[PDB]
């Protein structure tokens, strides 16, 4: 977590060039400490002196119920909270209904497979429906206007603004209690965006960041991180804790398959999308 | 005024070799000194591999050969080593 | 790209400085990579040893005697840098045999 | 324009006692009465031949401040590379 | 609506820039905002740091009826402004027919299912028919004439001069309030043009760029877009947020599906084609 | 093809010993010699345009080179030519 910045006033740094460094942005021994002594010197009534005695000193201080039963089971219950679980599939499979259903099952008790949090919907395909929503959270009987008050919610419209709107959520997370974090046709962007096979590198530079930010995000809120991949990278694999796989049973009733786990088996599990809801299917 | 400086990573490092031990401003000097030096011999030399084979290029088979031309024996494999080791994992 | 190669040292800074060192027209995506890596493995082994003298001198902080120490004590290290001065090192005791009392 | 007194024979600064020292910690013993001045002469060719370096960088800058990073490639162009000086 | 790049300038960049930034053929703060760097710095005379200065600087400043009722409540309405809604059917299925009426709807006050704005008709096949809009306008009591004054047209020779007529659209569409965007035939010409099997990815590449003006088109001026697929390519999944499948009953009246929509379900309506009009099918 | 200074040691040497011939071994070392400060002088100046953030090497650049390379009276000659050269060039 943070060491906050008084701390190193107790190391014999002046409290007023304390102020300075909190003025200039920097709030922890942590945050002044890997940096380098320009940074402080910048700030104004900070001598290099001054600097380098708080360097110096400075270096001395330093689960989400998926709705579909069956698929639980599959899941041994459920998201795990604080961490990243990617559902790879075909279009039409219901990824986006599913990121519908979880935005609410996680501000459902956890007692009731919910992470009691609020849910944090990143949309780069328009494909946003607060109706949709109400239709889940009238399903698991949760208010349709509070699961609307518990999702914050913007479009990303290239991967710049994809990566740009995690400095929102970083900040925003802290002032309010989440649960989830949805990104619905993640990959688009670095698919429209990066084209070139020049770029794989660099789409991948790009998703990389993306994704350690999100691990940062997901260890510091315990929240569960939840992006959707089509499968017409290999970054991904370490990324992802559990791989699974959708494809289409004919009317509404889905296949879901494990693609990866490392503790989990590879299996199969069916389910179906309800108008209500991401569900078990019922046959 | 902001001046970069190598300070935050040797003192990753020096937190991953010896966890209880800290670092005087003046011996974090002295290190920053050692990697700016290294790093001017071994692009410097990586440099002329290049020009003496007629490559525009500085690969990281130039950096290789700069390092096995600079560093005695066993310090120039442990070197090689963790670099192969990076660049392989970098690619994958 | 420090994350991707497993590093603790900067490999986009590294790159940066290569562009700009005016070392080659073009520069390959793994260089900056296996610089950095050495970098680091060199500053591993300095901080290893001087770890260990400070240390041996009942010392937490690392000061640059013990790098002095470190350096001269190995001989691969006492190569590489034959002709480098370390500040506010001072010298490996030494006495000469046929200086000593008979 | 309050300059400091004239700087003159300022080598001599370089005591007997304080060659000694330095004598000592390079291990020697005994130090025969010719020593010190010879290293007074020593000592200034040293200096002389790197701060003229250092004032030629200084110089080519454009500077009327010798910094310490004129001085450290000054020495190093010597083939006397010095850790603990720069930034 | 849009935000005309003349706002660009009064952040600080230099009207020379903003100038070349024009003739690149960006007209607004919107469209030069949400474009990377290269966009702007790829244009004669403009550095890489003039770019970062129009990017920051200009992110800082930055349902039309279907005339048939029963396909508008299969549509909950009629088209959404803003996005792009795919009809993809059959020859003689009226796409033409829907085109013309489309291009007079739009011009419809928006409380009569219109968007209160001008129409844009992108030929491709000739089709173009303004006595049919006259028709149209006549149905909806709409003047004609101020159809064909509402209505830009161009017919398109080739996939070059299809992209080419988005930038004339860009820079037009800024001075006039459009509602409507129409391309009839849009895929012939990646049919005509780009006809080999190694050629796949290149008409995908020119289909994706297309996408793309067109989509920032649309959230540029807030416009609905029209293109029409015949089904004897699996980009446009994603770009569509709408797919309907047209077919014919004989006569002419003619049966529309819902094959995709996120939101909406899969569904039929029945509609016919009426010299005025296409209006709900009366049996 | 594979570049030498040999025409033009030779050259000079017809300027100041017209009568004087030179080895093949001897031009070899001439050769090795003319590289070699074309080095020496070209990294310091590359080393002078870092060191004061200038992405230009210029004739002051090769100048302060040369007086940090060049002992004494070599030095002050060696100036002495390039700034003539250089002036005579210029018009």
């Amino acid at each position: 977590g943070p060491q906050p910045i008084s701390r190193l006033e107790q190391c014999g740094i002046n409290a007023n060039d304390v102020k300075k460094l909190e003025e200039a942005g920097f709030h922890t021994v942590e945050a002044v400490a890997y940096a380098p002594k320009k940074e402080l010197i910048n700030i104004k009534g900070i001598s290099e002196a001054k600097a380098d005695k708080i360097l110096a000193e400075a270096a001395k201080l330093v689960q989400i119920t998926t709705g579909s039963k069956e698929l639980d089971k599959l899941l041994q219950g459920g998201i795990e909270t604080g961490s990243i679980t990617e559902m790879f599939g075909e279009f039409r499979t219901g990824k986006t209904q599913i990121c519908h259903t979880l935005a609410v099952t996680c501000q459902l008790p956890i007692d009731r497979g919910g992470g009691e949090g609020k849910a944090m919907y990143i949309d780069t395909e328009g494909t946003f429906r607060p109706e949709r929503l109400l239709a889940v959270a009238e399903r698991y009987g949760l208010s349709g206007s509070d699961v609307l008050d518990n999702v914050a919610y913007a479009r990303a419209f290239n991967t710049d603004h994809q990566t740009q709107l995690l400095y929102q959520a970083s900040a925003m997370m802290v002032e309010s209690r989440y649960a989830l974090l949805i990104v619905d046709s993640a990959t688009a962007l670095y698919r429209t965006d990066y084209s070139g096979r020049g770029e794989l590198s660099a789409r991948q530079m790009h998703l990389a960041r993306f994704l350690r930010m999100l691990l940062r995000l997901a260890d510091e809120f315990g929240v569960a991180v939840v992006i959707t991949n089509q499968v017409v990278g290999n970054i991904i694999a370490h990324a992802s804790t559990t791989r699974l796989y959708l494809r289409k049973g004919r009317g509404e009733t889905r296949i879901c398959k494990i693609y990866d786990s490392p503790c989990l088996p590879e299996a199969e599990a069916m389910f179906a999308i309800n108008a209500d809801g991401v569900g078990d299917a019922k046959d | 005024s902001r001046k970069e400086s190598y300070s935050i990573y040797v003192y990753k490092v020096l937190k991953q070799v010896h966890p209880d031990t800290g670092i005087s401003s003046k011996a974090m000097g002295i290190m920053n000194s050692f990697v700016n030096d290294i790093f001017e011999r071994i692009a410097g030399e990586a440099s002329r591999l290049a020009h003496y084979n007629k490559r525009s290029t500085i690969t990281s088979r130039e950096i290789q050969t700069a390092v096995r031309l600079l560093l005695p024996g066993e310090l120039a494999k442990h070197a090689v080593s963790e670099g192969t080791k990076a660049v392989t994992k970098y690619t994958s | 790209r420090s994350s991707r190669a497993g590093l603790q040292f900067p490999v986009g800074r590294v790159h940066r400085l290569l562009r700009k060192g005016n070392y080659s027209e073009r520069v390959g995506a793994g260089a900056p990579v296996y610089l950095a890596a050495v970098l680091e493995y060199l500053t591993a082994e300095i901080l290893e040893l001087a770890g260990n003298a400070a240390r041996d001198n009942k010392k937490t902080r690392i000061i640059p005697r013990h790098l002095q120490l470190a350096i001269r004590n190995d001989e691969e290290l006492n190569k590489l840098l034959g002709r480098v001065t370390i500040a506010q090192g001072g010298v490996l005791p030494n006495i000469q045999a046929v200086l000593l009392p008979k | 324009k309050r300059h400091r007194k004239v700087l003159r024979d300022n080598i001599q600064g370089i005591t007997k006692p304080a060659i000694r020292r330095l004598a000592r910690r390079g291990g020697v013993k005994r130090i025969s009465g010719l020593i010190y001045e010879e290293t007074r002469g020593v000592l200034k060719v040293f200096l002389e031949n790197v701060i003229r370096d250092a004032v030629t960088y200084t110089e080519h800058a454009k500077r009327k401040t010798v910094t310490a990073m004129d001085v450290v490639y000054a020495l190093k162009r010597q083939g006397r590379t010095l850790y603990g000086f720069g930034g």
